[PDB]
DNA sequence: TGCCATCAGAAAACGCGTCAGCGCCGCTCTGAGGCAATAAACAGAATCAGGC
DNA sequence: GCCTGATTCTGTTTATTGCCTCAGAGCGGCGCTGACGCGTTTTCTGATGGCA
């Protein structure tokens, strides 16, 4: 299934088998509908009997299940999410981490805008209360924007919003407590933020994305490893009709994407069509979005 | 909605539910399922067995 | 809104050239972490009506 | 007298709050390197039309 949410927090999950994978240049359909004044902020594909974590605006931490959200049609608009959570008055969900079963004694990786990564076990997330655990010191206006499971020893890529990119070993970072703020992981300039976190797990492509509809798909072994808390390389001109970038996400040959403005208009599409070049090229067009629109999601979809 | 032919009791779930789980959680805390408890004593030659 | 020519215009590699950020030394210091005390929840007993 | 559901204790487990450290993280100066500008190929990406 896939599930969307809204800025005020309308939770809603329909079957995917319900969307089609249309040609490269598409217009696409609607996925739900917006109040007078509202707009989407992520979207997530993940199946039915899978645990998910909720991490809110204060660094709490809260467990559900997938089938427990609300069903609705696209004309529906959801329900509001804090009646299955007991949120604060303002406290928001901005991260959902899809987790099949708890087992061995792997990490979870964690990191914040500016520049702030943490690890920790996830054995201490194994059994969750009603109300939530404390998992970040998160400072001033500093919100998460991934996580993901990793094992002993892997790697890392963290996105910017003017295409710098940066890769490092994970052994410099050192597993930390749940109260804990942590280390500096990219040094960023001037009003630029973190908005992707890749893993790279054997052979494949980097797919990203911008704000317009453009991307394009290089390989992985051109990207280089350096130490950690430095500049990164350029990996996407940003140009004008670009824009800024939104995302980006490993994708292997024979999968499809799905991509979502701010307002509905879901698009699905395959990934034989984008062609492979070099790291510092503007890529094609994605999606003829219309103006006042910015994609602000991207998703992997599996056979 | 008992009548001449025989017991008839109708419950109306929600637009947004499952039936059999709320078939399975009225088994689990009504009366739709109860125990019996055998204990057989009687009288023999006058006297409790 | 989707399949076939048919384009021109132009995005993009590639062998050179350089200087702007990396590693690597020194040093200084602020925040995890150990330690202890409080206060809630959680779950298991223990008791009490109710119906034959 | 027997079995069950509902309410009331009681010991255990867990999250949160202070105090004080040191040891790991961060800052400043220096050589030297990889990563980013240059035109010609080139194929390849949009635009146009048969409408379907």
């Amino acid at each position: 299934v896939v599930v969307t949410l809204s800025h005020q927090g309308y939770v809603k999950y329909q079957p995917l088998s319900e969307y089609e994978a249309q040609r490269r240049g598409g217009k696409g359909k609607s996925a739900a509908r917006i109040k007078e004044e509202d707009f989407i902020d992520r979207l997530l594909v993940a199946n039915t009997h899978d645990h998910i974590l909720c991490f809110s605006s204060r660094g709490r931490v809260y467990s559900m299940k997938v089938y427990q959200l609300p069903e609705a049609t696209r004309g529906a608009r959801g329900r509001p999410i804090v009646n299955l959570l007991p949120l604060e008055q303002d406290e928001r969900i901005t991260a959902i981490l899809p987790v099949t079963e708890f087992e061995e004694g792997v990490k979870v990786f964690m990191a914040t805008a500016n520049g702030t990564v943490k690890k920790t076990v996830l054995t201490e997330f194994n059994r969750l209360r009603t109300a939530g655990k404390v998992a970040i010191k998160l400072v001033d206006g500093d919100e998460l924007i991934g996580v993901d499971l990793t094992s002993g020893e892997d790697e890392v890529m963290l996105f910017s919003a003017e295409g710098k990119v940066v890769r490092f070993k994970e052994s410099s970072v050192r597993a930390m407590g749940c109260n804990t703020t942590g280390v500096r992981g990219i040094r960023l300039g001037e009003g630029d933020k973190v908005v992707s976190l890749i893993v790279p797990r054997g052979d494949g492509a980097i797919l990203t994305a911008t704000q317009n509809g453009y991307g394009k798909r290089t390989a992985v072994a051109e990207y280089p490893t350096k130490s950690r808390a430095t500049k990164g390389v350029i990996s996407i001109k940003v140009t004008e009709r670009n824009g800024l970038v939104v995302g980006a996400v490993q994708v292997d040959d024979c999968d499809q994407i799905m991509m979502i403005t701010d307002a509905g208009t879901l698009v699905r599409t395959r990934v034989s069509e984008i062609s492979i070049v070099g790291r510092n090229t503007q890529g094609v067009i994605l999606i003829r979005t219309a103006e006042d629109e910015n994609v602000v999601g991207l998703q992997r979809v599996a056979e | 909605e008992s009548d001449k032919d025989g017991m008839r009791i109708v419950i109306e779930v929600k637009r947004d539910a499952v039936g059999e789980v709320v078939l399975n959680n009225l088994y689990s805390q009504t009366q739709l399922q109860v125990s019996f408890g055998i204990n057989m004593v009687a009288l023999h030659h006058g006297q409790p067995k």
